């Protein structure tokens, strides 16, 4: 029996000058295609180009 | 053309302003700071008693707005060029025993018959410009206000608790609140809005009993003159964070640093701002004590 949620973690820490960002991460990252480390070398070098 | 019994403490001399939105009279603005204190203290001395002799009434062509202008000046956002005696040298005709020129209610100065503008009690304010034009006199080498010392006074008068830090001493507290973003400034403006005029014309007036019955009316109206005022000149302010509210902090509140750069958090005197604001303060709490 699961409701899998996200739990913004920000709903967990009272002192939020840490926390960032948000569940819209975990939005996004579900879609990046798992890469391997010289799988992301690529993606950043062609970024910082 | 109306009397008195207290000139404030009658409609149109309200004196209210901004929490971030509403309005709340003052007292109830400055309900919301604190004082962490540090170190020093601001042993008060005694501000040096008035240079007596005021500027000649000199007729001069025009309207002297002085409610406007001398505040504009006292809290403003820069007053361009304050001290420049022309109204002041005419603010003094008022200061005699047969004039003309009637104080105008709306807070200007003019002949004869004014016309129309209910202006103030002709006596009321003859006492008023007796003292408050020696202001045109701030600019004079010889007659400076000597500003550090005077500052000493604005603080246990503004921020030490009554009585306790009412004997003489205390330490400089850099004072904090929960502001609003461009806080200190926005609330400077309700204030030059404000009209003083009501203020001192009643409090170089009112007897004695009834003179101090309405200090206690604006101890708070007069602390929150000076408090946006006293920013004006306190170091540094940043804003602390806290926890989602933003609290905006003030360097030392007592500590005049006789800075004259542009800040964006508050107002900013120029130097001869200084020169003026620092003899404002001599001559009000010369008689804000008596």
């Amino acid at each position: 029996r699961y409701h899998e949620s996200v739990l913004e973690i920000a709903d967990i820490f009272d002192q939020a000058d840490f926390i960032q960002t948000s569940d819209a991460v975990r939005q996004l990252r579900a879609l990046m295609p798992t890469l391997s480390t010289s799988q992301i070398r690529h993606a950043i070098e062609r970024i910082a180009q | 053309q109306q009397p008195t019994g207290g000139y404030t403490t009658l409609e149109q001399f309200a004196f209210t302003i901004r929490n971030d939105g509403t309005n709340a009279t003052p007292t109830q603005f400055l309900q919301l700071l604190s004082w962490e204190a540090t170190e020093n203290e601001l042993v008060k001395k005694t501000i040096p008693t008035p240079e007596t002799h005021l500027p000649s009434a000199r007729n001069v062509p025009g309207n002297v707005y002085i409610e406007d202008a001398i505040t504009q000046a006292l809290f403003g956002i820069s007053a361009q060029n304050v001290n420049a005696h022309g109204y002041f040298s005419r603010l003094s005709a008022l200061a005699l025993p047969n004039t003309s020129a009637r104080l105008g209610l709306d807070g200007v100065i003019y002949n004869s018959e004014t016309i129309n503008i209910p202006f103030y009690d002709p006596a009321a304010v003859a006492n008023f410009a007796a003292t408050y034009a020696k202001l045109g006199n701030a600019s004079t080498p010889r007659y400076r206000a000597d500003m550090i010392d005077i500052y000493a006074h604005v603080g246990l008068e503004l921020a030490g608790t009554d009585a306790e830090r009412a004997a003489g001493v205390m330490p400089v507290k850099r004072a904090k609140f929960d502001s609003w973003e461009g806080s200190l400034i926005s609330l400077s403006r309700d204030v030059v809005n404000w009209k003083i005029l009501a203020f001192l014309i009643d409090l170089c007036s009112l007897e004695g009993e009834a003179l101090r019955a309405f200090k206690t009316r604006n101890r708070d109206v007069f602390r929150m003159m000076l408090f946006i005022m006293s920013t004006a000149v306190a170091a540094n302010v940043v804003n602390r964070k806290v926890t989602k509210r933003v609290d905006r902090v003030l360097e030392y509140i007592g500590v005049n640093s006789m800075r004259t750069a542009g800040r964006t958090a508050t107002i900013t005197y120029d130097l001869s701002r200084h020169e003026f604001a620092a003899k404002f303060l001599q001559l009000t709490f010369t008689r804000w004590n008596a």
